[PDB]
């Protein structure tokens, strides 16, 4: 029965005979994963950031719609010229569905008066951008991580 | 003699007994393997042969040209006529498909390497891309059967059809951007890499993307003149495909056969394969005037890589050094 | 028969894969269809507005 | 009157060009004169997308393919390596 023992103790070590390659697989399928959820968290950045193009684009409608108020309350085609530019920013304004995740896609940020334009930051254009691109270049993404 | 050229070459290949719906149940099963064809339409196709794709040829080459290249084209033609180019396609294609079987007559091997090329003239007319044409499962088998036309005065034959099928794909190359598709490049350049080892080439060649179809008439030569038109970054996109090329090109720069590692025998001293070396060397050449900038760190790469991996045969060290 | 389970689940994944490349090019072509009707609208609106 | 319309008209004819989002610098870009007219047969409609208003098609279906990110590219690349593991170990 001993020696029938025995060969169990083996069993028990060739279930897992070295152990490593699963557990570099799994270690690197975890930084897939890690950089999956870190590459949504930008990406909600980046659906934040053309959020704040949608609301800068709608905060100055709102203002040239003050604006051309002022001129029809005062000049009849100057505040149709008013009305025309505000509607062909309506007809921009169609990105305000940001179809990217749709969420920061209708959900504002705090400061709409300053935080809330894109073209004002750079930064965000850019920086964000650049890190969802090194990170999906460097996905290789697999539930290997939790399967195994 | 264009549309009376073209009518001429379709009697021959609008048969009588054509089957579309066997063109469309290639077309849905993915371009991966083509049934037999009717007994028919390779009969009309053989009743005259070769002849019949030059016919073809004579009735693509105004059409292809530009002259007719216009609204009054092969596509209205076909409409008003009733003819289809997609089982002109899936006709070259079982032509590749008798390619790819090793066993295979040479005038078969001849008929399937031009009925590429002619699919390759019919992919050359503009706007023809965009009409349901071009399919790259195809594609990439009847770039495969370039390395798969070899038997396993025939290569005489063989190697002329290759070349005609070459010559047509080379001057296809320079229209067709290869942004979309980098699969081609590990295809179509190991194809080149294979098609390499056919023939010697005595002359040390200067490689541009100026050279012409008929003037290099050696298989290498036509295969540095594609690598040459592939390292502009619209067909080779990143140093992905360089260093792809670069790892290509390491195998036959080492002085060895095809494959890697010891196990791998080394190559008998020939000085066809130094001839061939130094036209390796004059092209790479040829590539460093050109990038004066991407190159140098890829090439301290690819010798990095040639530190790894040495062969200790004092021939073999004379030559890399 | 122990690799045989994972070359069927590859040979799932690479058909899966395939399908869905396939998928790309259809819709990029129905895309493309727009892109020419895209193209004959730009055309008509410099035309018209000219 | 008709000369501020002609303004706006003007402005509307110089921003057909030089823009991504405009109509006439993608013209420029792709340079398809394969068809002067650029419908070819009939024209079937401007519902199944649009040039003015954009995303409003079968890219949300595009995009629904995009959900995975993973690169299952080299199983099937066609060196059809696994299955070339499984005609080896065979």
């Amino acid at each position: 029965v001993e020696i029938l023992n025995e060969h169990r103790g083996e069993k028990l070590n060739r279930v897992k005979m070295v152990e490593k390659e699963k557990d570099a697989l799994e270690g690197e399928k975890n930084i897939a994963i890690e950089f999956l959820t870190l590459e949504n968290e930008i990406f909600r950045k980046k659906n934040h950031v053309c959020q704040y193009y949608i609301y800068e684009l709608q905060k100055r409608i709102a203002e040239m719609e003050t604006q051309k108020e002022k001129i029809h309350e005062d000049l009849k085609l100057e505040q149709i010229d008013g009305h025309i530019a505000e509607h062909n920013s309506k007809i921009k304004y169609w990105h305000k569905e940001i179809s990217k995740i749709s969420n920061p896609i209708e959900e504002i940020s705090v400061l709409s008066p300053e935080d809330l334009e894109a073209i004002k930051n750079p930064d965000s254009i850019t920086n964000q951008i650049a890190l969802l691109e090194a990170r999906c270049h460097e996905m290789k993404p697999n539930l290997g991580a939790i399967a195994e | 003699v264009a549309l009376r050229g073209l009518g001429s070459g379709l009697q021959p290949w609008c048969p009588l007994d054509l089957r579309l719906e066997w063109v469309d149940t290639v077309w849905e099963l993915d371009f991966t393997e083509t049934e037999p064809l009717d007994p028919s339409i390779e009969a009309e196709i053989i009743e005259t042969g070769l002849a019949a794709f030059t016919k073809l040829y004579e009735s693509l080459l105004p059409f292809a040209t530009g002259e007719h290249g216009s609204m009054e084209s092969i596509w209205t033609f076909f409409i008003e006529n009733n003819v289809s180019h997609s089982t002109l396609v899936a006709l070259f294609y079982h032509f590749v498909q008798i390619v790819h079987k090793k066993n295979v007559s040479v005038q078969y091997r001849e008929y399937g390497l031009h009925a590429a090329g002619l699919y390759f003239l019919l992919l050359e007319v503009p706007g023809s891309v965009a009409n349901q044409v071009f399919h790259p499962v195809m594609f990439d088998k009847c770039i495969q059967t370039l390395k798969k036309s070899w038997p396993q005065r025939d290569l005489s034959q063989i190697r002329n059809a290759i070349f005609h099928l070459l010559k047509n794909f080379l001057r296809l190359l320079p229209k067709f951007s290869l942004k979309e598709k980098p699969q081609c490049v590990q295809n179509c350049i190991e194809v080149f890499v294979s098609l390499t080892n056919f023939e010697p080439v005595l002359h040390e060649c200067h490689v541009t993307q100026a050279r012409a179809l008929n003037q290099a008439k050696y298989i290498p030569e036509l295969a540095y003149y594609g690598l040459y038109l592939l390292c502009s970054p619209i067909h080779g996109e990143g140093d992905k495909v360089i260093s792809c090329v670069f790892h290509q090109m390491l195998s036959v720069i080492l002085m060895l056969e095809v494959g890697e590692g010891s196990h791998r025998a080394p190559l008998a001293v020939t000085s066809q394969v130094i001839n061939c070396r130094n036209q390796a060397v004059q092209f790479i050449s040829a590539l460093v005037d050109e990038l004066k900038e991407s190159i140098f760190p890829v090439v301290r790469i690819l010798l990095q890589h040639i530190c790894a991996k040495v062969v200790d045969k004092s021939e073999y060290r004379t030559f890399a050094a | 028969e122990e690799i045989t389970p994972t070359i069927q689940k590859l040979k799932e994944e690479r058909s899966s894969y395939l399908e869905y490349q396939k998928v790309m090019r259809e819709i990029e072509h129905l895309s493309r269809l727009y892109i020419a009707y895209q193209f004959l609208l730009a055309e008509d609106t410099k035309v018209r507005s000219a | 009157k008709i000369k501020e319309l002609d303004h706006n008209i003007s402005k509307h004819k110089r921003e057909a060009e030089d823009g991504a989002a405009k109509v006439s610098k993608m013209l420029k870009d792709y340079d398809w004169i394969n068809a002067e007219r650029h419908l070819f047969g009939q024209p079937n409609s401007a519902y199944d997308f649009k040039t003015n208003n954009p995303k409003e098609a079968g890219q949300r279906l595009q995009k629904l393919q995009e959900m995975k990110e993973k690169l299952g590219r080299n199983v099937n690349m066609r060196a059809m390596n696994v299955l070339t593991e499984a005609e080896e170990r065979y």
